[PDB]
RNA sequence: UGCUGAAAGCAUCUAAGCACGAAACUUGCCCCGAGAUGAGUUCUCCCUGACCCUUUAAGGGUCCUGAAGGAACGUUGAAGA
RNA sequence: CGAUGUCGGCUCAUCACAUCCUGGGGCUGAAGUAGGUCCCAAGGGUAUGGCUGUUCGCCAUUUAAAGUGGUACGCGAGCUGGGUUUAGAACGUCGUGAGACAGUUCGGUCCCUAUCUGCCGUGGGCGCUGGAGAACUGAGGGGGGCUGCUCCUAGUACGAGA
RNA sequence: GGUUCUCCCCGAAAGCUAUUUAGGUAGCGCCUCGUGAAUUCAUCUCCGGGGGUAGAGCACUGUUUCGGCAAGGGGGUCAUCCCGACUUACCAACCCGAUGCAAACUGCGAAUACCGGAGAAUGUUAUCACGGGAGACACACGGCGGGUGCUAACGUCCGUCGUGAAGAGGGAAACAACCCAGACCGCCAGCUAAGGUCCCAAAGUCAUGGUUAAGUGGGAAACGAUGUGGGAAGGCCCAGACAGCCAGGAUGUUGGCUUAGAAGCAGCCAUCAUUUAAAGAAAGCGUAAUAGCUCACUGGUCGAGUCGGCCUGCGCGGAAGA
């Protein structure tokens, strides 16, 4: 089926140490995602003063140094793809003739081994079909040289047209299953979404802990470990806060530095809800020079798919070490360029997002628990069991939190459905 | 078959006559003969019909159990009626008896009629449900199943043959 | 109604029967628990 | 999808019985069709004379009579090489 | 290898059902219209074009639907030669060259009077137990077997509406 | 490519080596004919041998899993490895115990084959040498031992045997290679081998005991199943055995966590206790906790079998093609 070369034996991670242009290059989030996928390397060797080679993307001495490990495993790490219909890009694809396991496979292997969602699994397996397609559809040369070109005559199509057509039949059946998954998911969205949805998505540096956050914050907790489980992958779920209630976000996995763009094309299943979102919020600390290519790519994506007129509120990263002070209300202008006191452990404080989510909806008095002596029989405790939100503050005379909240159509239906025997409102 | 180990008790008002493998019964509700048996004998000498395997077919015990249940059913048929409480509810769902023809205006474009067979009687004190009386419970079960198969109870309404306040399991799909 | 080649007892209310020559489960509690041909 | 029902005191569409159930099957509709050698049926019409050798239900030859009908031949057809 | 003519198209088809539509059911996150999956079912039906030789493929537009396979990837003693199946010539690349290309371009001869089987029609000889004329019974066999839209039921059932 | 009359006797090979050789040829092995020799040659019994295949084993060469603590790093305060707080939550390099795995491992080791002796019996001296004359050097299937292949192929390459080639006859429907058996001729003869005895189509509608109900027999796997037959055990029990069922189940079993729901759909202290057949801060399920069973359960009128698991014979479904 989709068989590859054997794995499970130790090799090195091949990456050029000194490109002398972007610099920074801390490796902590890269090594954390290597840890998260579980890619093993018993001994770490560093190539001192290794500039990149634009000719072959590898060094001969470096290659014959790793070749003892290659004699056991049989592959190395060579990046890049983007091969298309020109023969020059055919040459570019064949340029990595050396023993290769691709960075696309090594990055995608964690979600491939532990893929929670179904749409993301279908998109990652068709992305798998794309990266074998890069070396198969654009890689017609070696079997053409070996076989002697028997079977090209007759139709005017290219060689190995049966194999390329069979793979095209594979992507057609998988994309039809994707479109029927999209049909049933849109049927579910018709059941759930009521005319609007307040979603964002936020990515960047790794080590977030999204599912641990989910069972820690939703007041419904699951026994789990601090290390990564099969609990992962970006899912739209409800967020428990102090006051508003129903907010829905994706829980995005840790993002990889500097060379997703075909990888975000693969991850467009997750990033599909990014475009339809009105609010755009993301958590990145501005001390990094390495993120500038990704900033340019994000801005180019925003120019491509439009809807970039709304300004983005800031939440800053790498705050996990200091924890130096409490939030303080400082007002210079309406933009308020002030710091962000987010902490994943303690709730205190989330005041600017609390102020925004409170400014979205107000008027929390419209609930009215009626004051009548208790009777037995029909229609009692239904308004008790209906709906409420927030927490309890001490008040007398039965102003209990129990709410109904509907638009103008049930504002009109309020006078029609109920007889209003209390005769207090006019 | 320990139901075949128990003969069926026959009262004074029920007259039983056996003609070989054919069993004929007599009662106040009516005379009836449906079943003739194959590998089970019947006789009685102490007003209780006996059910026994003939030879070693390893099945005549089970056939004697069937014959015991059949004779119990026809005895209760010739003393009393069997199936009542056939209800089928709906908006504009009507039923009124007329001889051996019963009409069921159940939301169809055409009115539909059920020809009742011989040996059944149907009455309906209220429009939405029909009560039956019969001496053969197999025939009255087939008739009640046909009347219930004219309009199958969908889960969203909650119809069917139910006794007193009995609940059909109602699906709660599409609650926006 | 599944036509799966391995017919199981999916729940406690499931009951298996052999009708004609084939074997099927019937459930009085959950209607999607019935299958065929195992 | 069911009724009644034991095997398996409950249950169960099945093992004994029984009732539904589709453009599929067999008929229904339309053509060929008794070479249907299993060569069929019905109605009508026509023939009811002699002699020899007989290797015998025997069978062959001669004279007379050769019907019902068919074929041939002409005129042909909106039938047809 | 003492010759089984190679794609596609046209004409004509036949079979399997792993079923595109129509038909009957189950389950459904099946409220109704509409869907998804699974079972039974092969009776019938199962597009016109622009592009280049195309099988494919893109697209316009239609239809209830534009099924998947087998039949020498059906069918050249039925048709075609647009392409490989040649010999003339040119471009690119290789070869100091003759020449080559699992590259391109222009052009480039397709025979058969049907013995046998098989079909489609149509007769002659005899048989059917005396010979004829004419009606039939029906063992068998074939043909047919598709489906849209609109209206009433009814804006009813259902749905808070749409 | 063809190679022309008859009868009798014997009867192959498609291998090794070499080959400007691979479809040819030479020598040898195999065939025939003719001389000569000897208990020469086969077979069986006994006797003398060498082995490293099958199998096994893990000491060696390698490979592999688990359990037994440090010479130093991963390092533990480690710029206190303190010539004493190091000596752990890993290898204690190594070593010990248990469990495996090998064509290129052997501290073991068959059956067979093979070589050489002695003995009888049988065999037209079959054995060896020399001389005249060839053919052949394109092999195929099946069983066994394998390399390769996918423990695919009517695949390919070897060792050995049988068959066809070059062997008819009988059987497996039809069939070179499978089974029985090697046709000198004739018989309107008897027995038999493989195979069979209901009709085609010869011979048992033979006998005894059992199995299956699906047309298994007469195509097919994982898996699924109260199909049915046999066996050996276990739990309940006339202190009533398994079924179904009227009725019965409360005060710390309302302490904490959207508190006039913590308690049954979200978990931790927690069942000390009461009218302990039955006390449940309830799991499997459940409609809108306030219908119901296993619920730590039964006074019960109800009465001889019942319920699981193990093995085995024959079945069923998985099972769709032009």
């Amino acid at each position: 089926m989709f068989d590859r070369y054997d794995a499970g034996e130790q090799a090195v991670l091949v990456h050029i140490y000194f490109t002398q242009d972007k610099d920074m290059e801390d490796l902590q989030e890269f090594e954390s995602l290597v840890s998260s996928a579980g890619v093993e390397a018993l001994q770490v060797i560093t190539g001192s003063r290794k500039a990149p080679h634009p000719k072959y993307f590898v060094g001969e001495g470096k290659a014959v140094e790793i070749a003892e490990a290659v004699k056991a495993t049989g592959a190395s790490v060579v990046l890049f793809d983007h091969a298309l219909s020109p023969a020059q890009e055919r040459n570019l694809e064949r340029l990595c003739e050396c023993r290769v396991i691709d960075r696309t496979g090594l990055i995608l292997d964690i979600f491939a081994q532990r893929a929670r969602t179904h749409e993301g699994k279908l998109q990652v397996e068709l992305a798998q079909l794309r990266h074998l397609a890069t070396r198969l559809v654009r890689g017609w040369t070696h079997l053409e040289r070996q076989k002697g070109g028997i079977g090209l005559r007759g139709p005017g199509e290219t060689q190995l047209e049966t194999d390329r057509r069979l793979l095209r039949n594979r992507i057609v059946q998988i994309q039809s299953r994707l479109e029927r998954v999209e049909k049933q998911r849109e049927q579910g969205r018709q059941s759930r979404i009521k005319a609007d949805v307040p979603t964002v998505s936020l990515v960047g540096y790794t080590n977030a802990g999204k599912s641990t956050l989910f069972n820690r914050i939703t007041e419904a907790r699951v026994y789990a470990a601090d290390q990564l489980f099969a609990t992962l992958d970006p899912t739209l779920r409800r967020i428990d806060v102090a006051d508003v209630g129903e907010t829905v976000l994706a829980d995005t996995v840790g993002f990889i530095r500097h060379l997703p763009h075909d990888l975000v094309a693969a991850f467009k299943a997750t990033l599909q809800e990014t475009r339809q979102a009105t609010l755009l919020l993301h958590v990145i600390d501005a001390a990094d020079v390495r993120v500038q290519e990704n900033i340019e790519a994000v801005n180019t994506v925003l120019e491509e798919i439009d809807a970039h007129e709304i300004p983005t509120l800031l939440v800053m990263n790498k705050i996990d070490m200091l924890e130096d002070f409490e939030p303080r209300i400082d007002r210079d202008e309406e933009n308020k360029p002030n710091r962000v006191w987010l902490s994943a452990q303690t709730g205190a404080g989330i005041p600017q997002l609390f102020q925004a989510l409170t400014e979205r909806l107000s008027g929390e008095v419209a609930q009215h628990t009626l004051r009548l002596p208790p009777q037995e029989g029909r229609l009692r405790s239904r308004f008790y069991q209906l709906q409420a939100i927030e927490k309890e503050w001490m008040e007398e005379d039965g102003s209990v939190s129990l709410q109904v909240r509907m638009p103008i159509v049930d504002w009109r239906r309020l006078c029609k459905q109920e007889p209003a025997l209390i005769d207090y409102l006019i | 078959s320990r139901v075949a180990k128990a003969p069926v008790v026959v009262p004074a008002g029920v007259d039983v006559k056996i003609n070989g493998q054919v069993i004929t019964i007599k009662g106040k509700n009516g005379e009836l003969t449906r079943t003739l048996n194959d590998a089970v004998e019947v006789k009685h000498a102490d007003n209780t019909l006996t059910f026994g395997p003939r030879d070693g077919y390893a099945d005549g015990w089970a056939q004697a159990g069937t014959a015991r249940a059949l004779l119990n059913s026809m005895v209760i048929g010739v003393t009393e009626g069997f199936t009542k409480k056939l209800q089928l509810v709906g908006v504009g769902y009507r039923a009124a008896v007329k001889g051996n023809v019963i009409n069921l205006s159940l939301g169809f474009s055409h009115p539909v009629d059920h020809q009742l067979p011989a040996g059944i009687t149907a009455e309906c004190p209220t429009q939405t449900e029909i009560v039956l009386k019969g001496a053969d419970k197999q025939v009255i079960g087939q008739v009640a199943a046909d009347l219930r198969a004219y309009r199958r109870p969908e889960p969203y309404k909650g119809k069917g043959v139910r006794y007193a306040d009995e609940v059909v399991r109602t699906k709660e799909a599409k609650k926006k | 109604m599944k036509v799966r080649a391995s017919v199981k007892k999916l729940c406690r209310n499931c009951k298996i029967v052999k009708r004609d020559g084939v074997i099927r489960v019937i459930c009085s509690a959950e209607p999607k628990h019935k299958q065929r041909q195992g």
